[PDB]
């Protein structure tokens, strides 16, 4: 997932959302994840926002 | 031959004062050409296009990540140009001519000018013979002769590819039961399409046969 | 070696270098700073200069302060170590979890993939 | 005209020094004739260039930052937008007729900052902090940045409490 | 009104002051008598920092500088055409374009010798056979009588030959290059017969 | 010799009407910037103005 | 390093070379 | 090319040897009668006349149209 200028409520609702459905995964058992998140948010200046 | 009549060419130098967004602003190169070639130090080409009493602006043929201020900057001393022939058929070109299909290089071509003049008033005829594009719409209603310039204008994702790639294939097809004079052969120019659209259109092509 | 903030205007700093600029698309990081600002730079501006784009605020830059050069573009972790985590346009740790441990950190800049390896299959 | 050569001539080739020795006794004495037009030379204060519109084009001030506040002789505030290689672009707090070419420009050292805290609860305040409801100086209180960054992913939660409005059309 | 010809055309508002100044110089027979002058005020503003204030000091008035420039140079044993150029460069305060109006000014005095500098890339060191010899190749890439300045430098990645560097043009008479392009001319015949 | 501050008043001598003239900016190099309030036609630069 | 200040110049008029041939054809005798 | 100054502001002849000519936008004629000779030069850029200066219109000035002028 690539949040590129998008609100961070979201953001953080995206990453709640799949720790409860175990596309993400804490601690020892990091490494069944299946999903990487990039965020790049609207509070960000414009070159982290162009670049993410 | 050749080594008796060789002499290694004087090759003008320029450096580079300002380089960035494919544009590299060239200190020098005295004698050089509106719309000629130049050449980089990292080997990727240039075209000198507005020269100015202190700089050249050059547009550059590629990324200009690897250009950087104090670059030298050769010119080539030909204005752009592309191989023709009849060996550019079947071939999926880029641009510039060069092959971006993997069949290695283009055999039985030679090197032409891409801005030639237009031919003027006495080079033209009347245009009088059909063009059919297969399409009977077109065909009957907005007909083409050849020789013709017809905009295919329209909003996206209403078939103005699907008219031409129609077109095509029916060049093809009337290709084989016609002579060797009126045989039609097509050049289809992609100009900012995305690069798997345009394997799909070869993948096409090489299926029809066209 | 380094070089030299010369000049800051919004998210958008001019660096100058003494010899050896840097590369296009190449990352600078400025120490000096609070936290890590690192500028990418866009262009040559021509009189051993180069302008960059900041990816974190300007606010705090002063004209001088020491700009150090990477020598490659942006690198970020990438791999397995990557899965599951919360990363930043440069590639930090933003999930409060420890470091990334994933190996191989590559350059966020590459040119697209060519005309050949292209599938056609639906 | 490129820079090699521009390097080269700070290598010494004159060859001669028939005004060297005669214009270097002769330049502190003209010098002293004029000490009076002179201004005295600025490196970590500034000095406004050009003022106009509510903008300080500022000569010095070596070691600002960028958004800093800055402070003019004549007691208005500013802040140091654009720093560009030959002077600072200032925008002035206030009006800008107090500002004249040549005033001194003093580094405060702090980024833009308004008293935050229990005591501006209840206070008619500027944009920059100062009370205008004319009940005395902000107590209680403490000095916080203008631009903190907003809080991340891993440091907020769902929205979930009401916050109840009171217009039916809206609460509905 | 009539002012003799520069030897080469340049770039403006730093290179025809210097244009300018060579013009009025090679009307009074004195380039070289003003050409070190403007080597000593390069050193002036090397000595003082009072002297390149008036050339980087936005605060000083154009009277105060004018004044100083004027009241310094009491005709100095100088040439009156340079203290009537800094005299004239201190009314706008455009003392700083004496250090390219300089580089200007070397470019029309080695122009004026005709001299040609330029450096040569060899794989060898060499003879004093092999180097009269080449600047008898050498001379016709010059399209006038000008006698080269020409230096010697080796890199025996050249297969022998020469290379010559006149810093705007290159001439790559090396043999590594003509290997490569007799390589690139056998390459293209046979694809085609 | 001094400049006069912003919103200050100038009278320029020797004017066909009485020309006033109110400073707007400090342009720098001892340079103020004016508004006049009468028309400019007639004005030589040379004019001696004197601030109010 | 002292030089490093005026190696490239910085002014308004830009007619300035007007200016200083109306002050070098003078200097001629 | 050399630019002269004539000493005076932008002016056009002004006067009774202005009757019966026409002019172009500068004041020399155009209409081939010679110059104009019954004449005086004024500015052409005049302020207008104040609040004082000025009376309220009385007096009508007829058109000769029967829509205008009813
Ligand atoms: N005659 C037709 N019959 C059925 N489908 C068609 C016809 N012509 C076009 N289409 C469909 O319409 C879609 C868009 O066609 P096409 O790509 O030719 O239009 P376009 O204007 O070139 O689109 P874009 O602007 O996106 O390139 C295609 O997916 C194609 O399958
Ligand atoms: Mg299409």
């Amino acid at each position: 997932f690539a949040g590129v200028g998008e609100r961070t409520r979201e953001g953080n609702d995206l990453y709640r959302e799949m720790i409860e459905s175990g596309v993400i995964k804490l601690g020892a058992e990091r490494g069944n994840s299946k999903c990487t998140l990039v965020y790049g948010q609207m509070n960000e200046p414009p070159g982290a926002r162009a670049r993410v | 031959e050749w080594e008796k009549s060789y002499q290694p060419p004087v090759i003008h130098l320029g450096r580079v004062l300002s380089v960035g967004d494919g544009i590299a602003r060239v200190y020098g190169l005295k004698s050089v050409q509106a719309g000629e070639l130049v050449c980089f130090d990292s080997g990727v080409k240039g075209m000198a296009l507005n020269l100015q009493a202190d700089h050249v602006g050059v547009v550059v043929f590629g990324n200009d990540s690897v250009i950087h201020q104090g670059d030298l900057v050769y010119r080539t001393g030909q204005i752009v140009n592309v191989p023709i022939g009849p060996g550019t058929l079947g071939r999926v070109t880029d641009g510039l001519g060069q092959p971006i299909d993997g069949k290695g290089p283009l055999t039985n071509v030679r090197s032409s000018l891409v801005e030639v003049k237009a031919p003027g008033i006495i080079a033209r005829q009347s245009v009088r013979e059909p063009l059919f594009t297969g399409v009977k719409a077109v065909d009957a209603l907005v007909p083409i002769g050849r020789g013709q310039r017809e905009l295919i204008i329209g909003d996206r994702q209403t078939g103005k590819t699907a008219v031409a790639i129609d077109a095509i294939i029916h060049q093809k097809n009337c290709n084989e039961q016609v002579p060797k004079a009126q045989r039609v052969y097509c050049v289809y120019v992609a100009v900012g399409q995305k690069r798997s659209t345009v394997a799909q259109l070869v993948k096409l092509f090489t299926q029809t046969g066209a | 070696d380094a070089g030299y903030v010369s000049q800051v205007i919004g998210p958008v700093v001019d660096v100058r270098f003494d010899g050896e600029l840097p590369s296009i698309l190449s990352s600078l990081e400025v120490e000096g700073h609070s936290v890590r600002l690192v500028l990418e730079v866009a262009q040559h501006m021509g009189d051993n200069t180069v302008r960059c784009i900041a990816m974190d605020s300007t606010d705090g830059l002063v004209r001088g302060q020491k700009v150090v050069d990477t020598g490659s573009p942006i690198k970020v972790p990438v791999g397995r170590g990557t899965l599951g985590r919360i990363m930043n346009v440069i590639g930090e740790p933003v999930d409060e979890q420890g470091p990334i441990d994933a190996a191989d950190i590559w350059s966020i800049h590459r040119e697209a993939p060519e005309f050949t390896e292209q599938s056609t299959e639906q | 005209a490129d820079a090699k050569a521009l390097d080269e001539l700070r290598k010494p080739k004159f060859s001669s020094k028939y005004l060297i020795q005669h214009v270097s006794q002769k330049l502190i004495p003209a010098v002293k004739e004029w000490e009076k037009s002179y201004q005295p030379p600025v490196i970590h204060l500034g000095r406004v260039l050009s003022v106009g519109d509510g903008i300080a084009r500022v000569y010095g001030l070596k070691s600002v930052q960028a958004g800093e506040l800055v402070c003019f002789d004549s007691g208005v505030k500013g802040m140091a937008l654009n720093l560009q290689a030959d002077h600072v672009g200032v925008v002035v707090f206030g009006n800008d007729s107090v500002i004249h070419q040549g005033d001194l420009v003093y580094r405060t050292g702090q980024i833009v900052n308004v008293p935050i805290g229990p005591g501006t609860l209840g206070r008619v305040t500027d944009g920059l902090g100062q009370p205008i409801d004319g009940k005395g100086p902000l107590t209680n209180v403490r000095s916080s940045l203008v631009e903190v960054k907003a809080p991340g992913i891993i440091a907020r939660q769902s929205v979930r409490e009401p916050l109840f409005t009171g217009v039916k059309a809206v609460d509905a | 009104l009539k002012l003799p010809t520069a030897p080469l055309q340049l770039s403006g508002t730093s290179a025809q002051i210097a244009t300018l100044l060579w013009q009025v110089a090679a009307k009074e027979n004195q380039l070289d008598k003003v050409q070190d002058e403007l080597y000593q005020f390069i050193e002036l503003f090397k000595q003082h920092s009072e002297l390149r204030r008036l050339a980087t000091d936005p605060f000083v008035p154009t009277l105060v500088r004018t004044k100083i420039i004027s009241s310094v140079l009491k005709d100095s044993g100088a040439s009156e055409i340079t203290k009537k150029l800094f005299e004239a460069l201190a009314d706008e305060g455009a003392l700083s374009a004496l250090l390219e109006v300089t580089v200007n000014y070397e470019e029309l005095m080695l122009a004026h010798k005709k001299e040609v500098y330029c450096t040569v890339i060899t794989a060898e060191p060499l003879d004093k056979l092999e180097r009269v010899e080449l600047t008898k190749k050498a001379e016709k890439f010059v399209d006038a009588g000008f006698k080269l300045v020409m230096q010697e430098k080796i890199d025996k990645k050249l297969l022998g030959g020469f290379v010559i560097e006149f810093s705007d043009r290159r001439v790559d008479m090396s043999t590594a290059k003509k290997v490569e392009e007799f390589n690139n001319f056998v390459n293209k015949l046979v694809l085609s017969i």
